């Protein structure tokens, strides 16, 4: 349909896979990493309905479902899941071929290596694809946002990874890789609204606490005096409609969520936090390396768009920062559609031709060729 | 438009689409065999010597794998596209369907009997 | 699959005439497969000219 | 109506003076003479049958020719040629994609009136657009301008 | 009499049987769930008079009878008696034989298993059906009403079943069987007609207070209003013409009885109503299904023929649900007998064909066989 | 239970069945560590039905349904709900715990509260999450008699301590802060 084998480009997270074409603006459409099943008995007889859903359908249908992300803390761990969301997204959304367009995938440098040694054996053994390429969040990001110097602080669904680079180069011993992220912050949301008198424990509930969160919560510029007025007074409240027609409103709630961020042992967790994190991996490159990194604090990644994220990272980061010294943060409207962006980008540079894996390297290797191709 | 004149307009129509569906099918055919004739050519068997004659069974069975190996693609392909037929066939017999089962109308019974034994020696209608 | 029409092969003993035997068998087997490859491309132009119309149906009825 | 009407052209006229002498009878009943919707109940039982007043009215919808809101004489040869389920090969999916391949010539999907003008003329029987234009709109439900194959069965829903 | 080699349909009631073939929108002819016995003594020789009457020759006769129901609140026990109402339905009225068409019966989900067990032997074993389907009453009243999901209170004679259906799937933790039913709003006449001078206590009276129901009840929109004035005047109030030429008026009583429905303690019973039945079968569901029920509460058998009911229902339950939110009931004409309709529907479906149990898995495993292939 | 029991000819839907039901399940009914192969007799003999005697003196006997409502807390999917069951509800609480945690209490599953005094529960208990945790280890349960009791038992205890009698709220510091005072001085 197109009038080149341009790359398809697919975001495949562990929240929604985002996809389209190489060299446009914006993905085609959006999926849920999601394949659902019934969790009930069939009674009517001629109904259709399915043994599986996929992305959107799993969502739409999910009264009585039970859904399933493949996809966890960035990792596929269930492949064939993947397939499915694949075939949709190819085939029943964008309607493209990948046996004709080279296809670009997307995961964080310490991803473990499985994710993107079976993304290779998916694409080039069930879709028969030409060409293969696994990017790093953080190039994308970096070429989405105009930079070659920064950090990239990517606090999405799966994990945090927050990668350093200069000059186009990874700066691989101060990555200050982190197990907190916005899948956490979803699961402390559906438990401290429990704590309100509205349970969220089953998968409608969940999704429900994800919509709940992306409108209603916020992260602030200063945790304690938000809460202190949020504790005291009922003006910070603001509601959301549930499907059923259930009113719930959220006070402190709204943000303390959210504010394990910054502060982790409100769930148990063992951290600094982000932004001490984004401090390291600054500190902990080369000291003529650091003036530009700190110039280039690069917000990427979900989470991006709570209200106060970006002014408390480089607040919370100059606080750490050296006197004298400017301190920046780099957060475009392109915040999270970022990866996406740059695997556009990158997928369509004339030098990135010699990166792509083919199907011919491909069956001399197998899948394991990515791990000697891509990074 | 006239009675008559519409009902041999539908029906020739519906019989001309079968029709013509099975003449781009015998063109299709005639499509068929020669290419199968020509690419599965009329063989040539004799002068190879024994050894020879060996190397021509292998490479004749080598062409069964071959056709083999084309079908096979092609009939994956059918598989895959008999899937989709079927899906998106229930997925429109919802669209425009869900209730495209037609009914069988409680006025829509049988009357013959009930004619002839009612009329007794006139019974004419049904 | 593919390997039981890749089948097994015999063309020693088979007689420089035996061989011929076996090759026109083979070659018949052959053509049964380009009837079938052809049949199966006949059909699938029809399938996916139907498909076209399903999702046509589809976008004009959704 | 034009198929009760077609069966009563195409078959003998005849039984059509017989269903006058039965309509004759059918005053029998009959406060208005004709088969209305409760005149449509006691020629019913006097025919045999007895169909409900939705199904009585309803007939006379299927026999409305007129829009008459009985079932007239002529309306009553319809309802002789029209209590039944007859209308076969049931042409669907499987059978009107097998004629869609023609009935929209294109290999594409879209009967447009030239799809449909072509397969007419195609039909050997005299043709017009009235024809062919009346058959797009029977198939342009979903108005494409040109038969979907949606289109092709609200079209040729049964018909053969 | 017939000519397809259809299946056949009947719904076997504490009240009527209701009998037709698959194909058809109504029974060929309804038949009361009685068997009829002489309860005097005999005394002209040669002027016939049999033994027993079955169905329609026992409420013909029923002068000097005395009327046995063979089924109680849902289920079969007159094993006997069964039998030969089904014999004249089908061979004398129906003019069908059995052993030449497969048959479709109906029950309640939560009416105890025998019920289906005994239907399923006898059509086997005394008619030599060549196949059998026990059917969900509430799955015929969504196919007859055009619907895959809503909650459907089926209104039996017997009992009320109340069951939340989401997709063509049972939703049976939500099922909220109540024991309530024409029988007992009869019953109740019969007492309430008793404080007005009216004794009705043999079968031919019992029959009469049932008759009077249904020709001068009504539940009313507002019954403390509607009571306000017909406890307070005599142009609320209708006279019932009794079979002797004798007249019964009745006045708030014509409303009271029905208002059981809404009021079950009318009878002893120990419940809320049969708005509280809808309510609490949708409030059970998920929150991304209740949606879908509030929308689709169907109304299915008799009782839903009562002035003010579909009204009376609609308030009642969005009186209970969230405000927002779409309460709305489904009532078609198609009263009393859309179930007959859903029977004919679902015989009849090529989706169905597969659902048969035929007469050779039942001559193997025996009765219990209806529990494994009917649902 | 109580639909169970409707199924098989005794409906109970009214307060004093659902007492019934109640006082049923806690006399004859057991969990069993091997369900399946408990069903596939109890479903199919007589033998293992056990009678109890209603309080109009009518008698029910209940079979495969004597475990089969015990059954529901490793099959919540009888009850509608979307839920692992106890088991590995109990195991996930173990996994989410430290690495250097998660051994300790493998090693120490408590039992406390009710339906913990089924026949077979700490069986079936310990057997499910030895099934679903790491070889090598041990995996134990403690079920003591002061079950059911053990929250009271231990309210005797923890109010008697002498390291917990500043943790009460006097009614001075109550009526200075109010109800909400709870939330500072309890926990």
């Amino acid at each position: 349909d197109e009038d080149e084998t341009t790359a398809l480009v697919c975001d495949n997270g562990s929240g929604l896979v985002k996809a389209g074409f190489a060299g446009d603006d914006a993905p085609r459409a959006v999926f849920p990493s999601i394949v659902g099943r019934p969790r009930h008995q069939g009674v009517m007889v001629g109904m259709g309905q399915k043994d599986s859903y996929v992305g959107d359908e799993a969502q739409s249908k999910r009264g009585i479902l039970t859904l399933k992300y493949p996809i966890e803390h960035g990792i596929i761990t269930n492949w064939d899941d993947m397939e499915k969301i694949w075939h949709h997204t190819f085939y029943n959304e964008l309607r493209v071929a990948p046996e004709e367009h080279p296809t670009l995938l997307t995961e964080a440098p310490l991803n473990p290596k499985a994710n993107r040694e079976k993304m290779t054996q998916i694409m080039f053994e069930t879709f028969n694809v030409p060409a293969m390429y696994v990017a790093i969040q953080a190039v994308l990001s970096l070429y989405a946002s105009g930079r070659t110097t920064g950090i990239v602080l990517d606090s999405g669904d799966g994990v945090t990874h927050n990668v350093p680079i200069y000059e186009g180069y990874a700066l691989p011993h101060a990555i200050m890789r982190l197990d907190l992220a916005g899948r956490d912050l979803t699961d402390y949301l559906m438990k401290i609204l429990t704590e309100r008198g509205y349970s969220f424990v089953t998968t409608a509930e969940r999704e429900i606490v994800r919509d709940i969160k992306e409108k209603l919560c916020y992260v602030a510029l200063d945790f304690e005096n938000e809460m202190a007025t949020a504790a005291s007074s009922s003006s910070l409240e603001k509601s959301y409609e549930l499907p059923d027609g259930q009113v719930i409103t959220i006070g402190n709630e709204r943000f303390r969520c959210p504010e394990t961020l910054f502060q982790p042992s409100f769930i148990g967790m063992e951290s600094a936090g982000i932004h001490e994190t984004t401090y390291n991996s600054i500190m902990k490159c080369d000291i003529d390396i650091r003036k530009d990194l700190y110039a280039n604090n690069v917000m990427s990644g979900g989470t991006t768009m709570y209200p106060g994220i970006a002014d408390r990272m480089q607040k919370e980061i100059t606080a750490l920062a050296p006197s004298t010294m400017k301190i920046k943060i780099i957060a475009p409207p392109e915040r999270k559609y970022s990866v996406w962006i740059g695997g556009s980008i990158l997928a369509s540079l004339s030098t990135f031709q010699q990166m792509w894996i083919t199907k011919q390297e491909y069956d001399e290797a197998g899948p394991s060729i990515v791990h000697r191709k891509c990074f | 438009i006239s009675a008559s004149r519409k009902l041999q307009l539908k029906t020739l129509l519906l019989q001309i689409a079968k029709q013509e569906l099975e003449r781009e099918a015998e063109e299709r055919r005639g499509e068929k065999g020669r290419a199968l004739s020509t690419r599965c050519q009329p063989l040539e068997l004799a002068g190879l010597g024994f050894a020879e004659l060996q190397d021509l069974c292998r490479q004749l069975h080598a062409r069964v794998d071959k056709v083999d190996e084309e079908r096979y693609d092609i009939e994956a392909k059918v598989t895959k596209n008999i899937t989709e037929i079927a899906d998106l066939t229930q997925k429109i017999f919802d669209l425009r369907g869900k209730f495209k089962r037609p009914t069988l109308r409680r006025v829509r019974i049988s009357a013959d009997a009930m004619m002839q034994a009612l009329l007794g020696a006139r019974a004419k209608e049904s | 699959i593919l390997a039981e029409r890749r089948k097994v092969l015999a063309i020693d003993h088979l007689n420089e005439d035996q061989l011929r035997e076996k090759a026109k068998e083979l070659w018949q087997s052959i053509y049964n497969l380009e009837a079938e490859k052809f049949d199966l491309q006949e059909k699938f132009k029809q399938q996916k000219y139907e498909i076209n119309v399903l999702r046509n149906r589809i976008n004009d009825n959704q | 109506d034009d198929i009760y009407k077609a069966a009563v052209e195409q078959l003998t006229e005849e039984q059509k003076n017989e269903f006058k002498a039965a309509f004759d009878i059918f005053v029998l009943g009959a406060e208005d003479g004709c088969i209305s919707t409760k005149e449509l109940g006691k020629v019913m039982r006097m025919l045999g049958q007895n169909p409900t007043p939705e199904e009585l009215q309803e007939m006379i919808d299927e026999v409305d020719e007129d829009g008459s809101g009985t079932v007239d004489f002529d309306e009553f040869l319809v309802m002789m040629v029209r209590c039944m389920k007859d209308d076969s090969k049931g042409k669907s999916e499987e059978e009107l994609s097998d004629l869609f391949r023609m009935f929209d010539k294109n290999a594409d999907g879209y009967i447009d009136l030239d799809e449909l003008k072509i397969m007419l003329q195609a039909t050997g029987e005299t043709i017009t657009e009235d024809d062919i234009e009346e058959l797009m709109k029977d198939g342009d439900k979903n108005n494409d301008g040109r038969i979907d194959y949606d289109e092709f069965l609200e079209f040729m829903k049964g018909v053969e």
